[PDB]
RNA sequence: UGGAGAGUUUGAUCCUGGCUCAGGGUGAACGCUGGCGGCGUGCCUAAGACAUGCAAGUCGUGCGGGCCGCGGGGUUUUACUCCGUGGUCAGCGGCGGACGGGUGAGUAACGCGUGGGUGACCUACCCGGAAGAGGGGGACAACCCGGGGAAACUCGGGCUAAUCCCCCAUGUGGACCCGCCCCUUGGGGUGUGUCCAAAGGGCUUUGCCCGCUUCCGGAUGGGCCCGCGUCCCAUCAGCUAGUUGGUGGGGUAAUGGCCCACCAAGGCGACGACGGGUAGCCGGUCUGAGAGGAUGGCCGGCCACAGGGGCACUGAGACACGGGCCCCACUCCUACGGGAGGCAGCAGUUAGGAAUCUUCCGCAAUGGGCGCAAGCCUGACGGAGCGACGCCGCUUGGAGGAAGAAGCCCUUCGGGGUGUAAACUCCUGAACCCGGGACGAAACCCCCGAGGAGGGGACUGACGGUACCGGGGUAAUAGCGCCGGCCAACUCCGUGCCAGCAGCCGCGGUAAUACGGAGGGCGCGAGCGUUACCCGGAUUCACUGGGCGUAAAGGGCGUGUAGGCGGCCUGGGGCGUCCCAUGUGAAA
């Protein structure tokens, strides 16, 4: 159960507007602008002051709607983020998103989330020689984002690779649409992805 | 290896062969404090070389009886009676006790 | 049911056999020999501890006695005999023994 | 009496056997004496190959008899060498 | 042994699988009721309290 | 690189302080739902009981026949035997059974973890050095004659071989006696006297292969002992006579009351004895910031047991699971005279319980054993299955798409809300179809180098057409608690202290956001809820880290034992402190 269906239905839940679901939840609403209040029934009928640990979790709960993942697997994630050493928190954001499919995200080859993760669990991808499906699949500072052979001549590829011509994306990714390649370079960051995140909180509902 | 350690001579009476009182100290394993320990043990003696209170240097040996564990070796003082007087009261408190 | 574990116990009850034949032989052989020394003899003892010492090199040799105990109960034996042949008297010819 | 042998280890279809010197006593996984090297029979990455010809000249000269496979481990190893 | 609530059967066998909890009364209450354990199936209709008042995951025909 | 509290005593405050949960966790369990795979884990209770199949053998390079074999010699030929001689049951013999398997029953214990003495030992198949391999005589199988018994198999008897067995030897030598020299716990040499050694088999035979003899150092584990640590009760205080000691014997591989003889009165204790209850121990494992507290299953070493026992035997070693002997206990075969047995081994059966599996497969890897090897077993191991029982990765779609459909809940009839969710178009293609396809495997073995270095031949895969590769390829499982405050999320009928929910205040007595139903929404999601059991929170048995005037708490107050901690100065000693070097602490 990694949810689905009804996506951006979370995107007015919180009303911060979280693209995740393509071309309609990126121009003129992300099934948000249109009713950007949080659904239900209630909605609009009055909130609450949300207890201080309650909307800490809460920036939690968004942290891993910015990823379309279960809390199981990204919990454990955490784990391996605070434990070893480094600085704990901006560790934990870039590499969280230094997870393989957002990586073919960020990147061009995918819209958002569903997609992304679709294809690149599809085994359509390739990595330094070897083609590979895994979207939990964190890379390392030093590696190729390439895609499969059969899947250059292909649909919806030309498509998400239409739109990407002339676009720019991250720093730490290079961008080859030559020759359908993506360099995984530097380490990002807090500020390679400043995005509505506060980590900290987010840490402090971890780090209970 | 064979270690050694002190003692006081207590009481000839068996024939051939002495009991010592010996000597051991440690701290405690999380209160701190260190804290004594005395250890009576089979002091050997095939001639009847020491008498009450002669503290001595003891030794591992060759099993050579019934809990007869040990020896001796040399010779350290004598006129050991204060010491020893209060071990004497020691086995007086244990009679100093009873439950009937 | 069957196993040739027969076969281990056959050969077994075999060496009980052997054991205590030698065994209580030498013992006896040690027997008379104290016997002798005990009321001062010489020649004729010290053949007992002739014959009776290359038995318990026999029994240092097979699986009846064995090495450090086969040389134990040699060495107990002449021993013994030695103390009581000097008990009033001294021996003429030696044998297991020296002078 | 003392031998040196091979011990599996890994997890399912991973072998790999370390090469120890062990009495024919002490099991498979049991115990060893001492560990002096590791031979990998399916080949997989230049870990799959070691072995110390010192202790193993060692333990052969005091006295310890080798295996089969370990005979291979000679054989390629070059233990079984005397120069000259 | 007291039980899981609603739904009086059990005529004297069921199997009460004691399970454990005082309430407010009966001095004591401690070790409770299963339901469905080699009887007494939870009650007759149901919704949240499937996880020992029986009645599985009832489904309609639409 | 490491720490959050919350409700709970009142008319309100603040402390004292138990309760409770928010939390991490399991070899689990149950209820609800149930797709794939890898890797795990799977009687925690009866240490009750067991049907049938398999669990330890090999060796004809140790030795003689029966009998299945063949050339067929002898027999003029016959009967047939027997000279040569594969196979197969045995015998004598050689070696394993003391390794691999398991459970907590025992065990307050040098048994275990640990640090060492061994001048108190032992050690074979293994390495190194040595001196050697003359000769004799016998014995019982197999076999043949005959009795018993349903079976068990027992019984008198006459033969055959040997590496079986003993006898004089030969002495590199070891043993003892005493003599003497070094040592200083039975550690080392020498001399005098006696002691004993041997096995041959194979062949290409005059050499080699597998092996006999007696001793010295080592490679390996175990023995005994020592230092220290190893729970709950004081309503268990005195205890004990082999008991503390000694001389001389027996015992054993070794000292030792382990035992005997004899004699002297000690040994343990409030530093917890003695007594009883509970538990086998640890490397490590969960948890707290740590301190610690609890815990000991697969795995690694150490122990104990073979339904309870007692016991020797045998061996290098055992008091020996598939060796034995007697009582016991229980089950079974029986012709009721006789007799047989040990799944705490691998599968399962029954009981018991809340719950704990498949009587599948290969010796192909690797390991034990025996053989020179080829080899034969191995329920070790190496692999399949079942269970969300634990962990990790995972698909059930994407994308577009209404100021927003039917259906459904509220409603102030304005609308709201469900839900871009579906419908409606495109793409991508779980499983499913085909064809292909292993890693685990190169040593042993055959051959030249000498049999050394090495060099070439070549065998061998249970798992399994499985892993996977390439092609074809359908939108393809979704449930679980909660929704008062803790603790994030509420409107609507129901019901009228009735049914009900409950970890804590407790909630409902005609108008319940707490119970049931629903619309929706919170957390999670192949899982979720529920109880069971362990640390924290608990600074709520506190060393860090409290206390004690009224909250629980100064012994009524004096006394001295022992005990605990002790003024100022100088110097001598180095146990605690301390530091360096170091040994170990394995691996996991």
């Amino acid at each position: 159960g990694r949810y689905i269906g009804p996506v951006c239905r979370l995107c007015r839940r919180e009303g911060v507007k979280l693209y995740l679901k393509g071309e309609r939840c990126y121009s003129p609403k992300c099934a948000m602008e249109r009713r950007p209040y949080p659904p239900g029934q209630h909605g609009q009928k009055r909130a609450r002051r949300p207890s201080d640990y309650a909307v800490r979790l809460r920036e939690k709960q968004k942290l891993r709607r910015i990823y379309g993942i279960s809390e199981r697997q990204f919990r454990n994630l955490f784990e391996e983020a605070s434990k070893k050493k480094g600085v704990t928190g901006s560790v934990f954001l870039g590499l969280l998103e230094s997870r393989l499919d957002n990586v073919v995200y960020r990147l061009g080859f995918a819209v958002s989330r569903r997609q992304a993760r679709q294809l690149v669990r599809h085994g359509h991808i390739t990595v330094n020689g070897r083609r590979v499906d895994l979207p939990s699949y964190r890379v390392r500072p030093g590696d190729e984002i390439a895609v499969a052979e059969k899947s250059r001549n292909l649909e919806l590829i030309r498509q998400n690779l239409e739109a990407m011509k002339g676009r720019k994306v991250g720093p730490w990714l290079s961008l080859d649409v030559e020759g359908m390649k993506g360099k995984f370079l530097r380490l990002p960051d807090r500020e390679d992805l400043a995005l509505p995140v506060n980590e900290q909180l987010v840490i402090e509902f971890y780090s209970r | 290896p064979k270690k050694v350690l002190t003692g006081v001579v207590v009481s000839d009476k068996m024939q051939k062969t002495v009991t010592v009182l010996v000597e051991r100290q440690f701290p405690h394993p999380l209160y701190g404090k260190v804290i004594k320990r005395s250890k009576k043990y089979l002091a050997h003696d095939p001639e009847e070389k020491y008498k009450l209170g002669d503290v001595v240097e003891i030794i591992e040996s060759r099993p050579i009886s019934k809990r007869k564990r040990f020896r001796v070796l040399r010779l350290v003082e004598s006129g050991r009676m204060d010491l020893v007087e209060k071990y004497l009261i020691r086995r007086q408190n244990y009679q100093s006790l009873s439950k009937r | 049911r069957n196993l040739s574990a027969l076969k281990r116990h056959r050969q077994s009850l075999k060496r009980r056999l052997r054991n205590k034949a030698k065994k209580s032989a030498i013992k006896t052989l040690s027997k008379k020999a104290v016997q002798l020394a005990q009321e001062g003899k010489a020649e004729e003892a010290l053949k007992i501890m002739r014959k009776a010492e290359s038995l318990i090199d026999k029994a240092a040799k097979g699986s009846t006695l064995h090495k450090n105990a086969a040389a134990r109960r040699k060495s107990r034996l002449m021993r013994k005999v030695r103390q009581l042949l000097e008990a009033a008297g001294a021996p003429l010819i030696g044998g297991g023994l020296s002078a | 009496m003392v031998k040196i042998r091979l011990a599996r280890f890994g997890s399912k279809h991973n072998p790999h056997y370390r090469i120890v010197v062990t009495d024919a006593r002490r099991k498979r996984d049991g115990k060893y004496i001492e560990k002096i090297g590791y031979y990998d029979p399916r080949k997989t990455t230049p870990d799959w190959l070691k072995v110390d010809v010192e202790r193993a000249r060692y333990w052969l000269s005091v006295g310890a008899q080798p295996t089969d496979t370990a005979r291979r481990l000679l054989r390629q190893a070059g233990v079984f060498r005397q120069e000259a | 042994a007291y039980i899981p609530g609603e739904g009086h059967n059990l005529q004297e066998h069921s199997v009460v699988l004691i399970r454990g909890g005082r309430v407010k009364d009966l001095p004591g209450v401690r070790y409770h009721i299963v339901r469905g354990v080699y009887d007494a199936a939870g009650v007759k209709d149901r919704k949240k309290s499937r996880s020992k008042y029986g009645t599985k995951k009832p489904k309609e025909a639409a």
